[PDB]
């Protein structure tokens, strides 16, 4: 006779990501070339690698300016995709489509005072554990950090480590609960001659590890 | 080490404050001759050259955001603008050099960006200027942003009167600051040439 | 590391600086094949539909990932829920051809109807955003996929095969009001 | 191929699934790739 | 998705003519068959006649088998009803509509997709 | 027991341009033999290359008249299979079933005067970008033209080029929008010689590169 | 290029003569075989129908294309909706043999019947028009594919397989009346 | 081979699928092949 | 599964307007047609108007086609029915619901799934 079946229960219905493709209706068809087209890109890290995009200081400025008074902390936020100071960057817009993430992240000080204005900085990143973060530098001298003064090159790149339990965190921080799952970032100014209102700019990308998992759909729409 | 001379055709420019030069989604031009102008194209040399145009007086009173943009063909009064009119298919890219002169004891940063097919942003968006063609000019180190992209778009031939693909824009990242011995304001010049300039469908005269 | 900031060059620091190692890393999912590859909605279907992406919900997965991008190029699937038969005509097709059984035509089957359309557009790619017009906010009216029609449609789902993006652009996230993250409910077992 | 995940050949031929591309590059690939790295000037590990 | 517009209600006495029409929104490549519904005041709705796209198969009810005549146009994709000789009980309110699922002619009075408002048909003596 | 399968959904139903068969009821049946059957086409536009067809300019004539009067210009119309000219060609009546086209156009002009009877012509392409076709061939002459006299040979056969932004073209205008989006065609008429009555027949096929891309079914049945 | 015009020789001038190139073209699309090869409706269905092809639309797809050669060869599929079973008897049979099972008949599964059926015409090719009679405006009574029957036949799709014409006649376009050309509305989308 | 796109072979014979041609030229492919091109006379390019 | 909270009920006369809003109590990714369901004193239900989800395709009654108003907001998942002009034959209980299974237009009034307990409207004169 004929080949017989057993029509399963549970397999067909449509998924709206199944690996599988619908059958065509029209054939013979040719597309205009675009050989050489130029500005591709196959992944979104590679973007967010080549180019980093600013952090929202207070006042939503994406730098910070040197103070005039006792106080030796520029600026402090979590280490977070949902933080609120990196809403507004290329990263955080891609991360908020993934539910886990892993590896570094880095951070660019641009320095743009003039001439006749030094000034000396310094990064460190707070592990989770204590419950405040630090706010004077001597204090924060003891977490993973980095010195640098202004001259020539007015550029400098601090890299985030992935340091936790698990293998992979959220990229997106849970409920009101407080204390983020990861530590902090705190940036200081050790001292500065003669900057008054010289500022300090801000940008992050992907680091050489760094890596999203699993893709969501996760806005209001 | 810092210094950079560019020739387009019979002019020159000369910068000592050189930064190098950024090439924007490809470092030279894809096919210029394709199947849609059937063989009917031609290259014009003399309208590859240098032209000045005046962008902004970068003062004090400009806060981060602060956006200045530059449609790309401009008016053109020289053999550009007579190609422009004299022809209906044109196609060619951008080789830009913008200039904030004041002096070393200044402070600032803004950002030069070459956006293609460009649309109005928002306030949140401008925080992702630098995902486009982009320098910096910080009156820190350098006083010049050299800039060179090529031709792209959904067609291989534009017809200019209609589509701008490419956009020049100037941001304040960080406000202008000057001091008693500082600049009190920095004007903004741009020094465009076009690049590999083809033509096609010549048009009948006006007289 | 430092540098020259104002030169734009790509710089990528490791965690070797300071003694770290810098793992292997696996980015199968931020692919741009892979992850326009998955149906999306279309919440504005009529009975009769001209297939444009840029219909697509703006802060969807899909519908975000491509407007953060200049052009783009693909071909498409499409799951349509009619009554009726549903016609398809090509990109640049009379809006009449629409009601004639030479175009492909579906006799609708009971669920609902699963197709696979090319790329029609004359152009090499499409757009985004065009900055002028074509005729002698709104782009060219040739940058679809086509149209389809039925006596009314009730859902459309659209999926991109191939594809390609070139020259990003900016992809923005939900902003934070005044807490120091964005904080909201993630699923958690009951109990 | 993304997001294909049969191990058998397709029914349909290729000129019937999809549509063909003609002739007459991946920019941020290489845009990456070619980033700094290291260190500059002295180093006093 | 369809909506019918229908045409040509009103007013006669015994003994006249009239001609309802009704075309539809969308020119949809189906095999629609165009029917007329009428609702006598006080009563409920029933067919009265109804037409096939394809060919022109009519269907009819038995108070209206001599007297009315439907007819369809292949070129305005319309349809009219020719009512002919009214009788006094002809006032009704007339309905039009579509039935698209399924176009067999043994069942071409009972299942009706889109209606469309009624029309006000009232012949006086 | 036996293979189980996935019904899928989605997949089944009937297409009226899908690339399968059906299956056969009736076997084993011979044809007569049709071997060498003369006129056979296998392609559309092997029919619209090899034979021309003729315009229709006013009063619908397949012919220009030269005039007696300072108006140089016999006649112009639009660079589209959709034209006024083109209502009663063949290439327009096949490619009024397609949705896009591209490649050249071929014009043919045939002279029918008497012997002592002269003229001079020309024809000239104008591609889009002025809102008014030029009225005099000095003005003209600034596009792509050609010139060519009466003589032996009654003929002459002038190319319209493919030049356009995208690769394809409509074959169809859209809607009352104005200036065509491609070009138009000039006839002229430089000079002529004791030529009152005399006409010039035009006709059109498709060139060498000539191509229809997407079959439609667009006239009202 | 200049010729001898009352010649009718076939003259192609290219765009090379004013230095121009001629360009590579893909002709698949208007190949004969490729586009009489689509299901085309047939809309006047009887309880007895008679498959003649030139009961297609004159002015549909494959209705025009088909009275636009004068002799044409092909094999058959046919889509039909009955009630019933349905009975097919080839070229030349009686009328009463369709009320018999001994022909091919098909007991009606749901949706509809797909079948594919052989040239059976006496002839060796089939024709369009006939200058004169065939017995003792209408074309001979053996131009055709044979006969279906059912109670009622809802719908009738037919479909030419190995298409073969020859000797082509006139094909028409829509006419304009008054315009510079024949302007009529695009799809595009909304918005 | 116009419009099928199926790359496994048929499930039924040759023999049943369509009929059979019998023997005991395609006119319009060889007279646009043999058209006329180039030029007359002579050219002064 | 899904239950629906409506607001907006409450007594005027005649003249007057009314609104009447339904939210649904899980947003999943369905198309559902949000509908009115009306129970005159002493009569049984009978369909007011429904919306769709995905567009806003409205169906009325014949009863209150000119002075009632359907609407959807995408952003906070509801619809509001708009009542104006109140007639006092306007007096009964209004029902929403959902319909979740289908959403073809031929049928938006036929069978709905969740209903959620009736508000009450008693419009004076």
């Amino acid at each position: 006779g004929i080949v017989p079946v057993a029509c399963s229960d549970g397999y067909g219905g449509l998924v709206t990501t199944d690996p599988k493709t619908a059958d065509p209706v029209y054939g013979k068809v040719y597309n205009p070339p675009r050989t050489n087209y130029p500005g591709r890109f196959t992944n979104l890290l590679d973007v967010a690698e080549a180019c980093p995009t600013f952090l929202c200081f207070d006042d939503g400025k994406p730098y910070v300016v040197t103070r005039e008074d006792e106080q030796r902390l520029l600026a402090k936020f979590d280490v977070s995709l949902a933080a609120k100071h990196m809403s507004n960057t290329y990263l955080s817009g891609i991360a908020q489509y993934y539910a886990q993430y892993s590896g570094t992240i880095n951070l660019h000080f641009m320095f743009t005072g003039s001439t006749d204005s030094k000034a000396r900085y310094m990064v460190a990143y707070v592990p989770p554990g204590v419950e405040t973060p630090p706010d004077t530098p001597e204090r924060a001298a003891h977490c993973i950090h980095a010195e640098w003064d202004t001259g020539l090159n007015s550029k400098f790149t601090f890299s985030i480590p992935y340091v936790s339990a698990a293998d992979y965190a959220y990229t997106a921080s849970d409920v009101a609960e407080t204390t983020n799952v990861q530590g902090w970032v705190c940036i200081y100014q050790i001292t500065h001659g003669k900057a008054q209102n010289d500022t300090l700019v801000v940008s992050v990308s992907a680091g050489k590890d760094f890596e999203l998992r699993l893709p969501i759909d996760p806005r209001t729409q | 080490d810092r210094t950079l001379t560019t020739r387009n055709g019979h002019t020159t420019s000369t910068t000592q404050s050189s930064v190098g030069v950024t090439y924007g989604y490809s470092t030279g031009e894809d096919h210029v001759s394709g199947p849609n102008t059937s063989g009917l194209e031609t290259r014009v040399t003399q309208a590859e050259r240098f032209f000045k145009k005046h962008l902004f007086n970068w003062t004090t009173d400009k806060p981060f955001g602060h956006l200045e943009k530059l449609k790309l063909p401009t008016d053109h009064k020289g053999v550009y603008g007579h190609l422009v009119d004299s022809f209906a298919y044109m196609r060619n890219g951008w080789d830009v050099e913008v200039s904030a002169v004041g002096n070393q004891f200044n402070g600032g940063c803004l950002l030069v960006a070459m956006v293609p097919e460009w649309k109005k942003f928002t306030p949140r968006e401008k925080y992702q200027l630098t995902l486009f063609p982009h320098q910096f000019i910080s009156p820190r180190t350098n006083m010049t942003a050299h800039i060179t992209v090529p031709y792209l778009g959904v067609n291989r031939y534009d017809q200019y009167k209609k589509h701008k693909p490419w956009t020049l824009v100037v941001m304040v990242v960080s406000p202008l600051t000057t001091s008693s011995i500082g600049a009190t304001e920095i004007k903004v010049y741009a020094n465009i040439a076009p690049t590999h300039v083809h033509v096609a469908g010549e048009l009948p005269s006006k007289e | 590391t430092t540098s020259a900031g104002e030169s734009a060059d790509p710089v990528t620091t490791t965690v070797e600086n300071y003694g770290g190692e810098t793992q292997v890393q696996r980015r199968h999912h931020t692919d741009v094949g892979f992850i326009m590859d998955r149906f999306v909605k279309i919440n504005n279907t009529n009975p009769t539909h001209v297939i444009d992406l840029m219909q697509t919900h703006q802060h969807g997965l899909v519908g975000a990932l491509l407007r953060a991008a200049t052009y783009y190029f693909s071909d498409l699937e499409i799951v349509v829920r009619h009554e009726g038969n549903l016609t398809w005509v090509p990109n640049g097709a009379p809006e009449a051809a629409l009601s004639n059984a030479g175009n492909p035509t579906a006799y609708n089957k009971a669920p609902f109807t699963r197709l696979a359309l090319p790329y029609t557009a004359p152009h090499r790619v499409l757009a985004t955003v065009y900055n002028g017009t074509s005729k002698y906010t709104q782009l060219p009216a040739s940058f679809n996929f086509g149209a389809i029609r039925a006596t009314d449609i009730s859902e459309l789902l659209v999926r991109m095969k191939r594809a390609e993006l070139y020259c990003p652009r900016p992809l923005l996230a939900v902003e934070v009001t005044a807490q120091d993250r964005h904080k909201q409910k993630i699923i958690a077992p009951a109990k | 191929s993304g997001n294909t995940g049969s191990i058998i050949n397709n029914y349909y031929m290729q000129q019937y699934q999809n549509s063909m591309d003609t002739q007459l590059n991946d920019w941020f690939s290489k845009l990456a790739s070619s980033a700094f790295s290291g260190l500059f000037g002295a180093l006093l590990a | 998705q369809v909506q019918l517009q229908e045409s040509g209600g009103g007013l006669v006495q015994a003994g006249d003519s009239l001609r309802l029409s009704c075309v539809p929104s969308v020119r949809t490549s189906d095999n629609y068959i165009m029917g007329w519904f009428r609702q006598p005041p006080g009563k409920e709705r029933e067919f009265v006649a109804a037409i096939r796209r394809s060919d022109g198969t009519t269907k009819y009810a038995a108070s209206v088998k001599g007297r009315f005549a439907i007819s369809r146009d292949v070129a305005k994709n319309a349809a009219y009803l020719q009512m002919n000789s009214l009788k006094a009980e002809d006032t009704a309110v007339y309905y039009c509509a579509a039935k698209y699922q399924s176009t067999f002619y043994s069942t071409m009075d009972v299942q009706y997709d889109y209606w469309g408002q009624g029309t006000q048909v009232t012949v006086s003596s």
